[PDB]
């Protein structure tokens, strides 16, 4: 399932290619990993009982949208939409076990919250395993005459794989060294929960 | 099997507090593994505290045995205020104990008196014994108050 | 910034902890007090302990707060009174021990010792 | 005054910010009414000799001073009450990383240092200290989890935006107050 | 003494029963270290299997890498001595080979971070993006800032493998890891060694790296000098045969 | 007994049955 | 092949279609991507390598530990796991006995693959002491 | 547990098994000496 | 009793054992540093004066390859592009005899 | 007064000085062979050479892993002797970085050291199970006899200065009085 | 005064502590309920429990920790390493010859320049 708006996200965030299935199932894998494990009170205001009333991704995203066509701003506009749980509210519920885990029907922005956080999931993502598969490309690069009638024009872009993918999670599930600094000069095993990137 | 210091009571609770009910054959097994850790602990603790001639053991001296066993580190048991025990009472027999705390107001601890400054270390000198017989001068105790066989 | 710059500017950034307690435990981890070390470092030390403190308390009270309005605290974190005075926010131990596990720390204790 | 916290543009607006909370609290009282304090003033010790020159070795008197400090600092975080395990908890865990930090600082500052390469062996001298002094510090402040910009906007900005909120609010609540007299 | 009376009979009869109980265990024949003794001096043949654990040479007595295929090799005695008769699943080699692969990765990235400074910059394709990185000098920083800047106009361009003029020149003077930077980053932390103390001790109790080759450098103690250190600147009798048979034998280990 | 058990060892092992320092010594005697 | 009697024996002797063997025609080869694997991972976390050198990354006393590591940690998690997936009944190891150890005991976690509440006594533990308290 | 080097338990393994083929399970002496050499 | 040696006399049979090895030793005291350096000149040791180690460091290709792929889809000849042991013909002989054993009671 | 070489603290006027560097408790001091250089061992593990002319330390020995308990000079002064938490024995030179000879066979925990007037010879007792002294040496770092008898902690250990004797103590009160030669 | 809390006291009045410091046994009463708990957690994730459970998480936590001691022979105490791997290490230090020295130097000397605090401040 969410096969197809895995793919238009890829598409929008810079994988034009095809990527096989495998992918599209890890990156299934983890978005529903991450969903399962899923002003404001404390701010400055709330120290009193009683209250009172009042009174690089840009770079690259304006050189993509100058540096494309008609046709091609067409498609990109038209998967810019793409959603996990834009009215899919029933199969989304089923594909993230509310039930199994929480009292049943909660609101509907609880539901675009969800699908804003997973949009920017599979955005970081793929834009992440983009710069990998390029750094491992551009190492590894430093016989057949005539011709057939099926050979591709010119090929040369290829998607991205499952190793990429999980060598961008690894690199994704570090954390920052304030959270280790009570671990210093001792040999303490550290051990966390699951972070949401 | 043997028998144990530790009662398979406190195992029994702490499961009780996890939601986990236990036959006899694993809350024995469990208490015994206990019962063996604290002897190790204790053991640590008493070579720390010999090996810098006392015979007082202190905080720091467990602290240090904790460590050297990669066990993780216990917060906030030096405070130098009194440890005083509650006393509820479950029912007929069975009494429990609770640590008495108390809230207090930020203002009466940040606004509270420091406690005095000792005074710096120094050293002094007399004579303990001289030929073999000890003065009798102030420094030297009392004949008041082992010294002499008599077999 | 720039490390020059911020040592130069280091007198306006000053912290609250006194410099007794700063000589004490930089002498106790293995450190000279300022007469023999720079006193802009061991300001800058106090000042790193500071904003350390600082973010546990903020997290704590952000734990605190939300807590704020089942309805049975959590096992392991016993400590506390009668419940205090007042409809006032306390530091009780059941947000410090949320709180600092995310740093590493653990703060369990028992209830009824029996 | 060697017990007592310096004197610098930080614990000023600290201070400032202490008091402003417990005035708009009493205003906030009085409104609830339609209780009192007094302001925080930090104790000192009485006049200490020490032979030769060297830091004043006194246990329990650091670690209350360090224990005010922190119970100062969890006020200004917003509480009003307090249980004792609680700060002491808290207090050990400050100690201990203070010691972890200067122990961190220790030993980057003295290791082995390493062979000379370019203009250093080109001179004749043979091996060079493998952290300078800027590496040194900006090492031990990287495994603790800081930053220079970290603390210069900590030191610089957050106290004096939180001043200037609870001023703001503070007239808010006299005007409210005003108005519902009126 | 008298206190100790009190004491004792402050705790209850059955407490004390508990307690006077101990005087029936049977004290401590231990011999449960027998077996560690021993240790340290139709129907199916479960053994014969479980004995090919030892024919495959490991890594280091190779050098080569654990894959796919030697993982799989080493699965099933292991299997076997643990009772599991049917196996193991078909796709376990490859998760096991990319969990080790993932450990290695994460020890060898802990000892880097805690020895290294002046890492390729975040502007693209170079760096590491959003993982943890490495500290940066003023003088490295302002010189990054200025070359980012620039290549935006096109006056400069990347080399080969995208890295600015700045940053290669910074990787070039970097050497290979060795073991004085092992142990300094031991002495932070862990570095997810904390189970296997073999590793660490060995570490810890072999040669301090460079003294082997330095092993007549020596300095003196001179308080004149400002660190009190002046640096200065039968048949066959062996007796006779012995070094003909070792030859031979020397000949014969090759 | 222990005698028995090192007897019973050994025999498996095959055990068969200048001016300068007498200046300074006098300068500080004198 | 199955059997045990061993393949490829020349001597006096089958499925209706048995399954090829693996070969490779011309390439690289495994002695050469295997030895090149940890210069590989050296490079994928040291950040990068300049142009004109590589390989040389890790002088020779630290490639026999890192290798050491290595060894260690499979046998030590295959151990471990498989005695895991006894105690529970089973008689096939599974992926799930694996993944439990390396989250539980390395904190590792590899993706693509597939709570407590007290009980009545200790609510009345804990009603009887807070109610001796006040 | 006690702990050591996987390379020694490796190499005694490998060293033991080679003897009891040789020895053919203890049922043969091959360290046996005729004469005086 | 059972075993040859209970452990806890482990260590008086050690010490019993290094008192009949060891019956003489040198215990006359010095009187300053020359007569120290002298004493361990004289009583070094052949097994004990060793040097310390040294750092531990790390056309034909056409008839190769030509070789490599005639060996094609070899089952065993690939691979290895062998220490006898004799273990079957050794259980053969075992059982054989066993059986003959045995069968010498019947 | 206390003297330092250093220029810049001449004629200071002090009597009483300290030494910061350590980062945990300190167990053991050794005055050498007036007295030049200081040894101090603490429970990180870690063995400094001071001095008493400008009172700064000089360097720094690394080659234990767990606290060191003891530390003791030569009877003459080039040579000392550490033992602690690991149960092993080690001999330095000052000149070299690294333990010169190790030592093993005890079973637990180190608790007292001593060194023969003939500077060859090392002495060593450890505690719980294995309540045993022991006797090293230098040159092959082989022990050469045992002596067994004690039944608590030993605290403390000597010999006499003819060299053939021992005294050793323990917690229950007894003292010991070894002959070296026929270990009795 | 707590049950347990006498006890621990008494037991280590038995073994020679003529003194003591309040919250000590505080301290070991809540290392034990900690240690409890987790081996529980432990032996919960990894199975109603039996024996073996408990049994197999005890043995996979004495992987990492508690490697001490007063363990006697072929005990796996004072760090946990094995009694030959030890005499295989000490048997190639103690191989090489003593360093030599001469008079005029015994006492003067210090190890290499790489080696020492030189240039510390």
């Amino acid at each position: 399932a969410n096969w197809f708006e895995l793919c238009q996200m890829m598409y929008v965030s810079g994988e034009t290619g095809e990527p096989s299935l495998e992918t599209t199932g890890i990156i299934e894998d983890i978005v529903r990993q991450q969903v399962i494990e899923i002003g404001l009170p404390w701010e400055p205001a709330s120290f009193y009982s009683v209250e009172v009333p009042e009174r690089q991704r840009l770079r690259k995203a304006d050189e993509r949208t100058k540096a494309m066509t008609k046709e091609e701003y067409v498609t990109w506009s038209e998967f810019r939409q793409a959603s996990f749980t834009y009215r899919k509210g029933k199969r989304f519920r089923e594909w993230a076990g509310f039930g199994l885990v929480t009292d049943s029907k909660p609101s509907d922005d609880i539901i675009d919250i969800l699908g804003f956080l997973t949009f920017e999931m599979v955005q970081t993502l793929t834009e992440e395993a983009l710069k990998i598969k390029e750094q491992e490309d551009l190492h590894r690069e430093r016989l057949t005459g005539g011709g057939g009638l099926f050979d591709p024009p010119n090929e040369g872009r290829t998607p991205v794989e499952p190793r990429h993918i999980q060598e961008a999670f690894r690199r994704l599930q570090q954390r920052p060294k304030k959270a280790r600094a009570m671990l210093n000069g001792t040999k303490l095993q550290q051990r966390t929960q699951l972070k949401l990137f | 099997g043997p028998k144990l210091l530790w009662n398979p009571e406190n195992v029994r609770d702490v499961a009780d507090a996890l939601g986990i009910t236990l036959s006899e054959e694993p809350l024995r097994l469990l208490a015994q593994d206990v019962e063996y850790r604290i002897g190790q602990v204790i053991v640590e603790s008493l070579r720390f505290m010999r090996a810098a001639n006392r015979t007082t053991l202190t905080v720091q001296d467990v602290s240090l045995a904790l460590r050297v066993l990669d066990v993780e580190p216990l917060y906030g048991y030096e405070s130098t205020r009194p440890l005083r025990y509650g006393e509820a009472s479950l029912g007929p027999g069975q009494p429990l104990f609770y640590i008495d705390d108390e809230e207090v107001d930020f203002e009466k601890v940040i606004n509270a008196p420091l406690p005095k400054v000792p005074r710096d270390m120094t050293f002094t000198a007399h004579w303990l014994a001289v030929e073999g017989v000890q003065p009798s001068i102030p420094q030297n105790p009392t004949t008041a108050e082992d010294l002499l066989p008599k077999g | 910034a720039s490390l020059r710059e911020f040592l130069n500017k280091m007198d306006d950034y000053a912290p609250i902890i006194p410099d007794a307690v700063t000589n004490y435990y930089m002498t106790r981890a293995g450190l000279p007090p300022p007469p023999q070390t720079d006193i802009r470092l061991a300001r800058l030390l106090a000042l790193a302990t500071q904003k350390f403190i600082a973010d546990i308390a903020a997290d704590a009270y952000q734990y605190s707060r939300i807590r704020a309005s089942l309805g049975i605290q959590r096992p392991g974190y016993g400590g506390g009174g009668q419940g205090g005075s007042q409809n006032r926010t306390v530091l009780t131990m059941e947000d410090l021990g949320m709180a600092v596990s995310e740093f590493g720390v653990n703060v369990k204790r028992s209830e009824f010792y029996r | 005054g060697h017990f007592t916290a310096p004197s610098s543009r930080l614990t000023r607006r600290i201070d400032a910010n202490i008091r402003q909370m417990q005035e708009t609290r009493k205003l906030c009282s009085k409104i609830g009414v339609i209780i009192q304090t007094h302001p925080f003033v930090e104790a000192d010790i009485e006049p200490h000799y020490i032979s030769g020159e060297g830091p004043v070795m006194a246990g329990e008197v650091c670690r209350s001073a360090l224990q005010r400090s922190v119970a100062k600092i969890f006020y200004h975080a917003g509480f009003e009450e307090l249980q004792p395990s609680a700060l002491d908890c808290i207090t050990d865990i400050a100690s201990d990383y203070f010691q972890k930090l200067v122990r961190t600082f220790n030993v980057y500052r003295e290791a082995e240092k390493k062979p000379a390469t370019g203009a250093a062996a080109e001179r004749g001298a043979r091996f060079v200290p493998r952290f300078t002094p800027e590496e040194v510090i900006l090492h031990t402040l990287d495994e603790n989890g800081h930053d220079i910009d970290s603390l210069e906007a900590y030191a610089r900005d957050e106290v004096e935006r939180l001043g200037n909120k609870l001023a703001q609010i503070h007239e808010r609540m006299k005007g409210h107050l005003a108005d519902l007299l009126r | 003494e008298r206190r100790l009376k009190g004491e004792v009979m402050q705790l209850p009869a059955r407490d004390r029963r508990r307690i006077k109980e101990l005087a029936h265990n049977d004290f401590d024949p231990y011999d449960a270290l027998a077996n560690v003794l021993m240790e340290h001096a139709l129907k199916m043949n479960f053994d014969l299997e479980i004995r090919k654990r030892y024919a495959q040479p490991l890594a280091v007595e190779s050098g080569e890498f654990p894959d796919t295929s030697n993982i799989e090799s080493r699965m099933l005695p292991f299997c076997y001595e643990a009772g599991l008769s049917s196996g193991h699943a078909p796709d376990a080699a490859q998760f096991m080979s990319i969990a080790t692969e993932t450990f290695i990765k994460e020890v060898m990235s802990a000892i880097f971070s805690r020895t290294r400074s002046n890492g390729p910059g975040d502007s693209g394709s170079a760096g590491f993006g959003l993982g943890s990185g490495w500290i940066q000098t003023h003088r490295y920083r302002k010189q990054l800032a200025k070359e980012e800047e620039a290549f935006q106009r096109g006056e400069i361009s990347r080399d080969k493998m995208g890295l600015l003029p700045v940053e290669a020149k910074a990787a070039s003077e970097r050497g290979p890891l060795g073991m004085a930077d092992v142990r300094l980053a031991l002495e932070m932390g862990d570095c997810g060694l904390a189970g296997f103390p073999v590793i660490v001790k060995s570490v810890i109790y072999g040669w301090r790296e460079g003294e082997l080759e330095n092993w007549e450098d020596y300095t003196y103690v001179d308080p004149s000098r400002p660190d009190g250190i002046a640096i200065p600147s039968w048949e066959g009798a062996e007796p006779e045969t012995s070094d003909l048979l070792n030859a031979v034998l020397d000949s014969c280990l090759a | 007994n222990l005698n028995q058990i090192v007897t019973d060892y050994l025999k498996k092992k095959g055990f068969t049955r200048k001016y300068l320092k007498a200046f300074l010594l006098l300068k500080n005697w004198i | 092949n199955i059997g045990g009697a061993g393949s490829g024996r020349p001597t006096y002797t089958q499925p209706a279609l048995p399954k090829t063997p693996a070969f490779q025609l011309e390439g690289e080869g495994e002695r050469v991507l295997n030895k090149k694997k940890l210069d590989e991972l050296v490079r994928q976390v040291c950040g990068g390598t300049a142009e004109g050198q590589d390989g040389n990354m890790l002088t020779p006393e630290v490639e026999e530990s890192v290798l050491n590591m290595a060894d260690a940690f499979v046998d030590n998690v295959l151990h471990q796991a498989c005695r895991n997936a006894k105690e529970r009944g089973s008689k096939v190891l599974e992926i799930r006995d694996i993944q439990l150890v390396l989250e539980r005991v390395y904190n590792i976690r590899i993706p693509g693959y597939a709570k407590v509440q007290p009980n009545s006594n200790w609510i009345k533990k804990m009603s009887a002491v807070q109610a001796a308290k006040v | 547990p006690v702990f050591a080097p996987l390379k020694r338990q490796y190499q005694l393994a490998r060293l033991h098994e080679q003897l009891q083929a040789a020895t053919n399970g203890g049922r043969t002496n091959i360290f046996k000496v005729v004469g005086f050499g | 009793d059972h075993m040859e040696l209970d452990p806890k006399n482990i260590y008086e049979v050690e010490a019993k054992i290094l008192l009949a090895t060891y019956p003489k030793l040198d215990l006359e005291p010095t009187k300053n540093a020359e007569e120290t350096i002298a004493k361990l000149e004289k009583l070094a040791h052949p097994e004990h004066s060793h040097k310390p180690p040294e750092p531990k460091v790390r056309d034909e290709a056409l008839a190769a390859e030509q070789e490599r792929y005639m060996l094609t889809l070899d089952e065993r000849l690939s691979s290895k592009l062998w220490e006898p042991r004799f273990e079957r013909f050794k259980l053969i002989e075992n059982i054989k005899q066993e059986h003959a054993e045995k069968k010498e009671q019947e | 007064p206390l003297k330092s070489a250093l220029e810049n603290e001449k004629n200071l006027k002090v009597n009483n000085r300290k030494l910061i560097g350590h980062s945990g408790p300190v167990y053991g001091v050794s005055f050498s062979d007036s007295s030049k250089l200081l040894l101090s061992c603490s429970a990180d593990g870690q063995i400094r050479l001071w001095s008493l002319e400008i009172w700064a330390c000089l360097c720094i020995y690394k080659a234990h892993d767990g606290p060191v308990f003891r530390v003791l000079w030569g009877p003459h002064g080039h040579y000392f002797a550490s033992a602690g938490w690991d149960k092993t024995v080690r001999v330095f030179t000052q000149d070299h970085a690294s333990a010169v000879r190790i030592m093993v066979g005890h079973d637990t925990s180190i608790s007292a050291l001593a060194w023969h007037p003939n500077g060859t010879y090392v002495f060593s007792a450890s505690d719980e199970m294995d309540k045993s002294i022991r006797m090293w040496s230098v040159i092959t770092g082989n022990c050469v006899r045992i002596f067994t008898g004690h039944t608590h902690y030993i605290t403390a250990l000597e010999c006499a200065h003819n060299g053939k004797i021992l005294a050793s103590a323990d917690t229950g009160g007894n003292i010991f009085i070894w002959d070296i030669e026929k270990g009795t | 005064r707590p049950r347990d809390a006498r006890t621990l006291e008494l037991l280590l009045t038995a073994q020679g502590v003529t003194s003591f410091e309040p919250r000590v046994s505080q301290l070991l009463l809540d290392f034990a309920y900690r240690h409890t708990a987790a081996v529980l957690s432990d032996a919960l994730h990894l199975s109603s429990i039996t024996a073996n459970a408990v049994a197999l998480a005890i043995s996979s936590r004495l992987g990492y920790q508690f490697r001490g001691g007063g363990g006697g022979y072929y005990g796996g105490g004072g760090g946990g390493a094995s009694k030959d791997w030890m005499l295989e290490l000490a048997r190639e230090r103690n191989k090489v010859a003593l360093p030599r020295v001469l008079p005029s130097e015994w006492g003067v000397r210090l190890p290499g320049e790489r080696f020492v605090l030189s240039g510390v401040s």
